[PDB]
């Protein structure tokens, strides 16, 4: 049951990512 | 610094995350610093402050 | 390394003629090309002919039936 | 319907040049230039083409020289900043008609007579479309009435062009005589047209047939190299014990 | 000769954009701007700048609009084919003094007033250069004589000059009431000028400062973790049989 | 006769050689021949041939 | 075997200089 | 071709250590090091440039004298 919260953990990350490339504050 | 190891450096996710966080809001911080020095620096010399800005005949 | 037991003999291409064996057998050649592919043939020609010829009734008819 | 938006197919027509070991017919390209000169150089342009590039196909040096020297072409500026006139030389280009784009518009009902220089290549059939445009103009089909300014021709696209009817009889005087019929001009202007779209043909050509037929000398030269260097395994007895 | 060739080599002025965290003086480059628009603009082009450019940098959209709007800039052709004029708009290059260099050649004595887009870019020592230049007319060395319709201005190489002496005393009137000195034009005009040729330098200092900072701070992490790295190597005890 | 082809075959410089001067002589022979046969298929429809090449008014 | 194997492949080279580049004309 | 080693080696773990103080862990003698062990080379660079760059502004303030009224 660990596998389910490494993608948590990576969809977390790559989320965060792409805030930070993009930085679509002016849009949301 | 053992305690934040428990919580930012026990799963590498957490610390990818950690790091794309900590270049976002560092660079946020140090472009308002370099902001705030620059505009220290100037004075006086910038367009919003021409003193006829918007009086042209 | 495959092991391998075999005997092969081997003539210098000096000692052989070269190009008459394009034109031997050839009734035997070109009835086995046919023999085994006529059906693929079949199956690549058929579609692509009929398609096209009734591509063009089509377009016959419908250029006859908007004239007056 | 679609019949006329379309516009009627071209017949093919016995071009001179037709042929993978036939060239232009010299004649009938300065035939054709003077057709242009005095009748479609009113209102078409040919930008890509210049007097230098009718030396050696259709006049001497000296005799497109003068024709160029005839003409008045834009220079300058000079030493005091004005632009001038002067006679043009042998790598002046064919002059235009009109300004501009606009200009040409305004002179020809708002349509634009297109640049003659790649015409033949830039039509479907372009050797044949243009010969048959240029001899067809004919009264429209019953039921079909063409709008003020345009003229029926069921070659051209709509069935209704811009362009009026300008190959008559006997609309140009040719040098050598041979009398100025409608399908005569015609022809030597769509040869004209077609040399100045491929100026190359004839090199080309020239170099198709050589290197054709060195090719195929080659290409038999390496159907024996290979079969020789194959000999040896093809006719290879082997022998193995197995059976199946 | 000797040293007349080369000129006489400008000073250094303490322009308040020199530093690594200093920008342009703003409302030094609006009166510069004035100076160019009411005395170099009758004989220099600066066809690198747009009126969009000063937006935001010495005046206002509507500002930059109106002035645009002064100015008859060509434009077309139109429907029928004709070049018109319309007034000019924010999306305009500054106008040229002259049709073209030759008629510049011809309105000056033969010589060719420059782009001055470029120009504290295109001297060595540009924003000094052309400080020193502009205020640098004076008498010549004794023994020296000017033929006529140059003037002599040292800082020049030769020191013989087309430019007649243009920053006379009150030559232009400021909009802040700023008294239009001879020097106070000049370091107004060189203002602009700098501008002009370098309107990324701000953006391009702050970029500089921040990233030459996080980049330090990054060296020393750098170096850290390579040290952290190769400390097993470089602290370890190593026995060896061998003596001499 | 005998002296080159035991050349041409013993040394391959000679070879090379006798390779080089085959593909220019049968380069040139066929240029040659196919301009030939080029001017035998279309004649009269030259640039020289034309009766007028000289008179332009 | 070496001065005539060089000769040899001079004068190859030299034929292919006069193929290559075909200076009729130069003879002058 | 692999070499026929003999050795004893025995290595601390890099986060037993200290890793930055060594930089700055007895200065002086590293300055004498590079300074005693490297003045030949740093006056067979430095001595031709100066010397060249030199004797050139001399010769060129000489000539430059030599041609004034
Ligand atoms: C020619 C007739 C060939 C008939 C023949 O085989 O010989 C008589 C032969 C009787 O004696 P044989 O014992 O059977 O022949 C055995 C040969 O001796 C054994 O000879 P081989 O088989 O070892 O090869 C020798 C070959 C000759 O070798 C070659 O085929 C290679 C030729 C390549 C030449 C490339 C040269 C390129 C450069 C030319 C230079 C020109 C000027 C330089 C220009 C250069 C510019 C850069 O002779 C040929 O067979 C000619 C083949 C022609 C090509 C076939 C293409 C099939 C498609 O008759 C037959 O074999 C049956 C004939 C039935 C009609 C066949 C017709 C086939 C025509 C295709
Ligand atoms: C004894 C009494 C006499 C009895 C005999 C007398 C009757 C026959 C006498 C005339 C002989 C004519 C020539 C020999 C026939 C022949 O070519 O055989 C090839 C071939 C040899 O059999 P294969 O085992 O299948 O060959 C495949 C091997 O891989 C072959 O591989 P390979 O390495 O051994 O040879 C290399 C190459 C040998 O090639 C050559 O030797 C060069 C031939 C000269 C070509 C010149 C080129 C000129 C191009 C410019 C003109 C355009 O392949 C060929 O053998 C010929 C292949 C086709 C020739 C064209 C090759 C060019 C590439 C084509 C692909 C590119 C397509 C482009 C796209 C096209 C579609 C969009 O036979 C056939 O393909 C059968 C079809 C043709 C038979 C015609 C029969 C007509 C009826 C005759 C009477 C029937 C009852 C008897
Ligand atoms: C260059 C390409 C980018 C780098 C991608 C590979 C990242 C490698 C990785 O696994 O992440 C790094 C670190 O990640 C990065 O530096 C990359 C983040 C980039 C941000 C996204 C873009 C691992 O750090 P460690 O020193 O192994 O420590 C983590 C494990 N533990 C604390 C338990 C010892
Ligand atoms: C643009 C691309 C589109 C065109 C594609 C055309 C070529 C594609 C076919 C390539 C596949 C190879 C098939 C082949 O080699 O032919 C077949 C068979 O080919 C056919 O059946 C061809 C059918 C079409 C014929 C043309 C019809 C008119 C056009 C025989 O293959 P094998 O099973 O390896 O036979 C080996 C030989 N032996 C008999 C000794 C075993
Ligand atoms: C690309 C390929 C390079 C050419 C290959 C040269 C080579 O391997 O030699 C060939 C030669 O065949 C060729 O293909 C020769 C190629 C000719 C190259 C032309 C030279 C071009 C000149 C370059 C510019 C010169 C100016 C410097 C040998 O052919 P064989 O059939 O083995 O015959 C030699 C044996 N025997 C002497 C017994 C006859
Ligand atoms: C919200 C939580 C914080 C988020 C930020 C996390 C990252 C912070 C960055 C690190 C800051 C601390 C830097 C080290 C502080 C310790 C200074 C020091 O003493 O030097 C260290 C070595 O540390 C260094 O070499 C300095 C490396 C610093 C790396 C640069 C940090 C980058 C800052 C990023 C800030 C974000 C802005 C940038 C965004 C793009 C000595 O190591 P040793 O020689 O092994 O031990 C000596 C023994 N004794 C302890 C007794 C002295
Ligand atoms: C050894 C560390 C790693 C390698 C880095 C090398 C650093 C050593 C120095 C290498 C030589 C640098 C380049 C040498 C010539 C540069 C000087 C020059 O050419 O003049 C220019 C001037 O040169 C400089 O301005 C030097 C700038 C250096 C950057 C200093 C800013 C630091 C910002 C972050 C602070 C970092 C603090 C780190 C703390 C941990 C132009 O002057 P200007 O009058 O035309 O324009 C005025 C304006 O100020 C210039 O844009
Ligand atoms: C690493 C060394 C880089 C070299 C420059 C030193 C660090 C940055 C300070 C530059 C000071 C300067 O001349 O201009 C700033 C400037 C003085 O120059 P001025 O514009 O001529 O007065 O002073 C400031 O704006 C505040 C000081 C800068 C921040 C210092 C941080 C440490
Ligand atoms: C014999 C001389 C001429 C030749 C060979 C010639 C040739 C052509 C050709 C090939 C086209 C294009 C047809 C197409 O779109 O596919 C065309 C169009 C046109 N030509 Fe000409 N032309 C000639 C003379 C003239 C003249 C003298 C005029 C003006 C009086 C003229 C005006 C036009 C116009 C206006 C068009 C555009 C027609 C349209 O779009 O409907 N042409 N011409
Ligand atoms: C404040 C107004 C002006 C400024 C800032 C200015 C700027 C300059 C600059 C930077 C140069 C380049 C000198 C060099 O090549 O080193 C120059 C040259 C020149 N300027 Fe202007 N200019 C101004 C007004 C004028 C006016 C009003 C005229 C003519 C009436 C003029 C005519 C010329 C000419 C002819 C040259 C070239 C002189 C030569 O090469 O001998 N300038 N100017």
């Amino acid at each position: 049951t660990i596998d389910i919260q490494a993608a948590a953990g990576w969809g977390i990350a790559a989320a965060a990512g792409a805030i930070w490339v993009v930085q679509p504050f002016g849009w949301i | 610094f053992e305690g934040f190891y428990k919580l930012i450096m026990r799963r590498n996710s957490v610390y990818v995350t950690f790091i794309i966080a900590g270049a976002f809001f560092g660079e946020r911080a140090v472009d308002y610093g370099v902001h705030k020095l620059w505009e220290r620096n100037n004075v006086g010399k910038r367009y919003e402050d021409i003193s006829v800005l918007g009086q042209r005949p | 390394p495959v092991k391998l037991k075999a005997v092969v003999y081997a003539l210098s291409p000096f000692q052989q003629k070269i190009m008459t064996g394009l034109w031997k057998d050839l009734p035997e050649k070109i009835h086995h090309k046919v023999s085994e592919n006529w059906i693929s043939a079949t199956l690549l020609v058929t579609p692509v002919v009929g398609t096209y010829w009734y591509a063009q009734y089509f377009k016959e008819q419908e250029k006859l039936e908007h004239r007056f | 319907a679609d019949e006329a938006e379309h516009g009627l197919e071209c017949p093919n027509y016995p071009w001179p040049h037709e042929g993978i070991l036939s060239s232009y017919d010299h004649a009938s390209i300065r035939r054709g230039h003077q057709v242009y000169q005095q009748v479609c150089a009113s209102c078409h342009s040919m930008s890509l083409i210049s007097y230098r590039d009718l030396v050696g196909v259709a006049y001497t040096e000296e005799e497109a020289k003068a024709m160029a020297a005839e003409i008045e072409v834009v220079d300058g500026p000079n030493d005091e900043g004005e632009m001038f006139t002067r006679p043009g030389k042998l790598s002046d280009r064919l002059p235009e008609p009109y300004s501009n784009e606009s200009a040409a518009r305004f002179a020809n009902g708002g349509a634009y007579p297109p640049d003659l220089s790649l015409v033949t290549k830039a039509r479907h059939n372009g050797q044949n479309y243009v010969f048959a445009l240029l001899t067809g103009y004919r009264d429209p089909p019953a039921g079909i009435s063409i709008r003020e300014g345009l003229h029926y021709n069921p070659y051209f696209p709509g069935g209704a062009i811009a362009m009026p009817k300008m190959l008559n009889d006997e609309a140009v005087e040719y040098e050598d005589g041979t009398p100025a019929t409608e399908a005569q001009m015609g022809k030597d202007v769509v040869s004209f047209l077609s040399w100045a779209a491929e100026p190359e043909m004839e090199e080309r050509k020239l170099m198709g047939f050589k290197w054709i037929f060195l090719l195929s000398l080659a290409l038999l030269q390496a159907a024996y190299y290979r079969r020789l260097k194959w000999s040896v395994l093809k006719s290879r007895k082997l022998v193995l014990d197995v059976v199946n």
